């Protein structure tokens, strides 16, 4: 007895940050980045559409104007 | 007539309609994309300290 | 085979197989029937609903735990709560597996004898044991001797052991734990102006003392400081928006357990039990004691009781020994882990109550040598 | 109302049949104005809301204000002298009187049925209302089928086809043996 | 009728349009709350991690 605690502390003392600290990096490495330049791109998308719905808009009030 | 009534006043109210839903749309869109990216700086803050943990 | 661990606690059921590091189902034990009357026709509504999906259900349920102080007062619950524990979070036949249920020190035999005749009669398991749930917190912390202090949701018992020797007439069971202060804690929300009455918010009223209360290191000073200025009042958000914050309710919750007077309780607090449960041991074994006072159970991980306990005990105790407090960051399962390791020793295996031997003997066997 | 407001530009419609044309004209015409004091004091100044309309006998009627005033009463029943709340905070009042941990799904999942919900602009009316009242945190939806008039008779439709239903009715000999109360016993 | 036969089609067709958008607003309505969500847990997670901080 008490010669287990070696066995079941030590490892996880090592193991587990270790792999967590790996978990961490590669999550916001996948999330925070790709994140921010799919909203830039969604972002430019909106402003296209906007563009897109300002000429149709105004064409369509130019035509229908009577 | 009344048809062709009906049909151009409910359109002119769907032109309407759609156009500000486009208003909505482009404004949420463009604030989740602020509160994404306030997010990942936040997540990159939070790399520096990991950086930092690296440490261990 | 793999034998199961099961320990029935009173609040949250713990189980799992044999050998392994954490329970493998978590859930409440909680059975709540629906109360309203419900007008959509083929919608598939059961009766009952057990668990974890009633916990997510709450808002039409009424939910009544059936285990209300260690003893079982409800035993068709209780049958249906070890139903769902073996069929639906295990999947695992019982026909098949030994089990190893845990109970509170000092409780009446008729519930340890009704356990087991369930266990043997309705799930027809192949053997089954009963252990005291202290002893097991005692085996995860890899120790020997040590004393317990095991503040679970039902009740608080503190079961001294030396050397493997239990010492019977120095058990301190009291009855004060997480559910009195979850009671008191909704009690003294009203002086705010929320009022919690219905046993769902019970629940959220749980969560509240889960997530915001501490434990003072000394209270008249943590009182004199939340009184003036506002650095303590944390705020949290409704399962409905209407966000309340909590100002000196924070460690007067908790502070209960070391001042029983609050909930109308004569006895001492946990700081004053511990210290009486070591005196009623012999006068050579009082200092390994000292030094190898152990925690345990749900109760005991309000942060900072580790050492408002530690500081208790030495204003109380000789100055000359050292206090000691093993406070192991796996606190919750630490009776489940200390079961796991029992069942999974070689030593052990002979003393599970074999079912031909419940056959010669009836359910009184529990009683007998096979404890 | 409707019809008694008309009576503010000189046309007066008393006979129970020209209760139908009022009828019509409000189908036609009426909408409900997403901010009432904004459209109260547009439509005193300009004239881009008069929209006319032509009886059953010609002498066309030109209607001004009364359009989105006739349809603001079910939001403010002090207008025909009602005392009790809109339809937009006895919602709320209907959700705040259920239990706590059921809220955010009916703040969620607000129907509307029935045909008087057919006003053209209710839908945002009745949301910017809620969401004003509700805490902000709670998302607020409005679910608006454009089957809105029919709502109720093809839920009808599809109870009445119900297998699970098939022994629910009230069967001939069962009303025999106890009466015509039988509706208020267990075959509700 | 020809003029009928025009504008009904335009209004079907802005109709469907208006159907279409209602859906994405929907959609990106739910992300955005799940990332809203997201952060008041991060940062009280974050906060709880200060307190810890203080503890210790
Ligand atoms: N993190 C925590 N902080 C404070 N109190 C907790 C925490 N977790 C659980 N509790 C309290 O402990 C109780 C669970 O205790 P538990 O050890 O599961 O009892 P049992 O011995 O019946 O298993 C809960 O009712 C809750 O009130
Ligand atoms: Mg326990």
């Amino acid at each position: 007895d008490f010669d287990d605690i070696h066995r079941k502390r030590m490892e996880k003392d090592l193991n587990e940050l270790q792999a967590l600290i790996e978990a961490h990096f590669e999550n916001r490495k996948k999330e925070e980045e790709e994140l921010v330049s799919l909203k830039d791109r969604i972002e430019r998308r909106r402003a296209e559409r906007a563009e897109q719905q300002r000429i149709r808009n105004e064409r369509e009030k130019e035509r229908q104007n009577r | 007539s009344d048809k062709l009534k009906e049909a151009e006043t409910r359109a002119e109210f769907a032109e309407r309609s759609v156009t500000k839903l486009e208003k909505s749309i482009d404004d949420l869109e463009d604030e989740l994309y602020a509160q994404k990216l306030k997010y990942k700086a936040i997540s990159e803050e939070l790399d520096h300290a990991l950086n930092d943990m690296t440490s261990i | 085979t793999t034998a199961l661990v099961c320990d029935n606690g009173s609040g949250l059921v713990k189980a799992g197989f044999a050998g392994d590091d954490a329970p493998r189902a978590v859930f409440p034990s909680i059975v709540g029937r629906p109360r309203h009357q419900g007008v959509m026709v083929g919608m598939g509504q059961k009766d009952s609903y057990v668990g974890d999906e009633a916990q997510s259900k709450r808002g039409i349920l009424t939910l009544k735990y059936p285990i209300e102080h260690g003893i079982i007062t409800n035993w068709d619950d209780m049958e249906k709560i070890w139903h769902h524990t073996f069929y639906n979070e295990l999947r695992v036949a019982p026909e098949e597996h030994p089990t190893l249920l845990t109970e509170a020190p000092l409780n009446p035999k008729a519930n340890r004898e009704k356990m087991t005749q369930i266990m043997f009669e309705t799930f027809n398991v192949p053997a089954m044991y009963v252990a005291i749930q202290a002893v097991l917190s005692l085996y995860a912390s890899g120790r020997t001797t040590g004393i317990v202090l095991d503040s679970g949701d039902g009740v608080t018992h503190n079961v001294p052991i030396y050397e493997g020797y239990a010492l019977p007439h120095a058990i301190m069971r009291l009855d004060l734990a997480g559910r009195d202060l979850t009671d008191y804690l909704m009690k003294i929300l009203t002086e705010r102006g929320y009022s919690f009455v219905t046993t769902a918010e019970r629940e959220i009223v749980r969560d509240i003392k889960e997530k915001l209360c501490y434990v003072a290191l000394d209270f008249e000073n943590e009182m004199a400081t939340a009184a003036s200025s506002s650095s303590l009042e944390k705020s949290y958000e409704l399962p409905d928006g209407q966000v309340i914050t909590i100002g000196n309710e924070r460690f007067r919750c908790p502070e209960t357990l070391f001042q029983p007077s609050f909930i109308g309780m004569e006895s001492a607090g946990i700081h004053e039990t511990t210290y009486n449960s070591i005196m009623k041991c012999d006068i050579d074994i009082r200092k390994d004691l000292y030094a190898n006072n152990v925690l345990s159970g749900g109760t005991t991980m309000y942060p900072g009781i580790a050492d408002r306990m530690q500081k208790e005990i030495t204003a109380l105790a000789p100055s000359t020994m050292k206090i000691k407090i093993i406070a192991p960051p796996e606190r919750k399962y630490s009776v489940w882990i200390g079961g796991s390791i029992l069942a999974s020793l070689s030593t052990f295996q002979q003393m599970w109550i074999s079912k031909q031997e419940y056959d010669e003997a009836g359910p009184s066997i529990v009683h007998r040598k096979c404890f």
